[PDB]
């Protein structure tokens, strides 16, 4: 799909 | 607006207090999504949501992909030089 990775570091 | 570059200290066992998106394979730079409070890049200051990181401790993010920017923010140790521009 269009939707973006979000991830937290 | 300007380009600047901001100083985290952390601890080797602390995250970074930052959430990341974008990356090369969704056309749009490494941006900060959200800024975690109390963590370090809240606690040390300079580092904002709808800031694009343009490189850590030198290393260039502009043409990584979301997991590559991820595993190089996930190596660093100690003292972390992020380079970020707002969009």
């Amino acid at each position: 799909n269009s939707r973006w990775q979000v991830t937290r570091v | 607006g300007p380009i600047r570059k901001v100083l985290l200290l952390k601890e080797d066992h602390e995250g970074l207090g930052i959430s990341i998106t974008g990356g090369k394979e969704h056309g749009v730079p490494i941006l900060i999504s959200e800024i975690h409070p109390g963590q370090p890049a809240d606690r040390c200051g300079g580092l904002h949501v709808g800031d694009a990181i343009l490189a850590v401790n030198g290393v260039n993010l502009r043409d990584t992909k979301h997991k590559e920017a991820v595993t190089i923010l996930s190596q660093q140790r100690g003292e972390i030089e992020f380079e970020v521009v707002y969009v």
